């Protein structure tokens, strides 16, 4: 029942200013500490800031002080990490999470220990002044003639877009055995791209419909492409 | 206060027993964390107190403390088990680990390989892009090699490979070759040579076929 949804990631041009949130439920967030934990890509896990709403404390990594304002609102139940004056070693996703030692006693003079037990979904925060670019979406064609396995494959090719993420889905998520959707590979352009592929029974090719679904919420575009032999 | 992690990576057969280990720098009292995590995912809690099994973790994992090390054990491997695994310090300034990649070790596996010509949707636009693809295999680092006319492509591929498969430890692998619409189209015979071991494969396309 406990759980914590983050909003508010995605791009950022240098120096500018964004508000990440995390939305509680399932608990009440004054009698927990929040904190936030962010991730740069490839790299490690580092802690950023902490904050209990209950006896108004508020803790931050020294990697970030003055520049990042972690605040909650308990008629909301919604904790917030605002970050001002971003750089390109803040690019990172970016995750809150709840201590799992409670704020126990109502007494002020008492440190506890920190263990992160509930975490959010984790958003991306990019910090770039490059311009968002949606991606075009290309056909993998099987071939009956190329058969590997006994069984056939087809894709998507998901290519030139920025910033990530990509979402792919395979006949509107109806189908899921098979998949593979490969790690988004930056390309010379400084733009991405990744595909998606599913291995089918041979017999199928002619036979079932494969429409990939790619969704690139950074640019608000969801496009859907029907897989088909070339079939001249 | 800092926490050096060891080792970095490893790999191990399923039911094998792993052990990483944390170093702190000064004493932390035996507030250190232990936390699963694979690619892109939130981590997951393992261990925290140094020696608790956090509610819902298997009972292959635990942790110990012997002066300032603390180590975390799995008794026996699972393949379900390929993750990142840090520690934390729990005071604060709550410094982690540096991580311990812990990849699985199982039989060779064949790759599955296919060839896909670029689209005509692509080639309106100027450039094509040819992938092949390697399914289903270990271990992770074969041999793709490119061809065209019997020429080996350098330089224009990029390679990306999936994370272990959770059941049986393989990998997924493509490789994307990016040419002209002018140069594809001047040439005929597209192939991708994978080679594994004492076998090589290799997969082919003619430009003008269906
Ligand atoms: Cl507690
Ligand atoms: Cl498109
Ligand atoms: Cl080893
Ligand atoms: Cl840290
Ligand atoms: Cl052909
Ligand atoms: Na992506």
């Amino acid at each position: 029942e406990v759980q914590l949804v983050e909003s508010g990631g995605g791009l950022v041009q240098p120096g500018g200013s964004l508000r990440l949130s995390c939305a509680a439920s399932g608990f009440t967030i004054s009698s927990s500490y929040i904190h936030w934990v962010r991730q740069a890509p490839g790299k490690g896990l580092e802690w950023v800031a902490s904050i209990s709403s209950y006896y108004g404390s508020t803790s931050y990594a020294d990697s970030v002080k003055g520049r990042f304002t972690i605040s909650a609102d308990t008629s909301k139940n919604t904790a917030y990490l605002q970050m001002n004056s971003l750089r390109a070693e803040d690019t990172a996703v970016y995750y809150c999470a709840r201590s799992h030692y409670s704020v126990w006693w109502g007494w002020h003079s008492v440190s506890y220990y920190a263990a992160f037990d509930y975490w959010g979904q984790g958003t991306l925060v990019t910090v770039s002044s490059a311009s968002t670019k949606g991606p075009s979406v290309f056909p993998l064609a099987p071939s009956s003639k190329s058969t590997s396995g006994g069984t056939a494959a087809l894709g998507c090719l998901v290519k030139d877009y920025f910033p990530e993420p990509v979402t792919v889905s395979w006949n509107s998520g109806a189908l899921t055995s098979g998949v593979h959707t490969f790690p988004a590979v930056l390309q010379s352009s400084g733009l991405y791209s990744l595909s998606s592929v599913v291995t089918v029974p041979s017999s199928s090719l002619g036979t079932q419909t494969y429409i990939c679904n790619v969704n690139h919420k950074p640019s608000n575009t969801k496009v859907d492409k029907k897989v088909e032999p070339k079939s001249c | 206060i800092q926490m050096t992690q060891s080792p970095s990576s490893l790999s191990a057969s399923v039911g094998d027993r792993v052990t990483i280990t944390c170093r702190a720098s000064q004493s932390v009292s035996s507030a250190v964390a232990w936390y699963q995590q694979k690619p892109g995912k939130a981590p997951k809690l393992l261990i925290y107190s140094a020696s608790s099994l956090y509610s819902g973790v298997p009972s292959r994992f635990s942790g110990s403390r012997s002066g300032t090390d603390f180590t975390l054990t799995i008794s026996s491997l699972q393949p379900e088990d390929f993750a990142t695994y840090y520690c934390q310090q729990g005071s604060a300034p709550f410094t982690f680990g540096q991580g311990t990649k812990v990849e699985i070790k199982r039989t060779v596996a064949a790759p599955s390989v296919f060839i896909f010509p670029p689209s005509d949707e692509q080639l309106k636009s100027g450039t094509a892009s040819v992938v092949c693809l390697l399914n289903n295999f270990y271990p992770r680092e074969a041999k793709v090699s490119w061809y065209v006319d019997n020429a080996l492509q350098s330089g224009n591929s990029q390679e990306s490979v999936t994370e272990q498969d959770s059941k049986d430890s393989t990998y997924s692998l493509s490789s994307t070759l990016t040419l002209s619409k002018a140069d594809y189209e001047k040439h005929k015979v597209y192939a991708c040579e994978v080679t594994q071991g004492t076998t090589s494969v290799t997969k082919s396309f003619n430009r003008g076929e269906c």
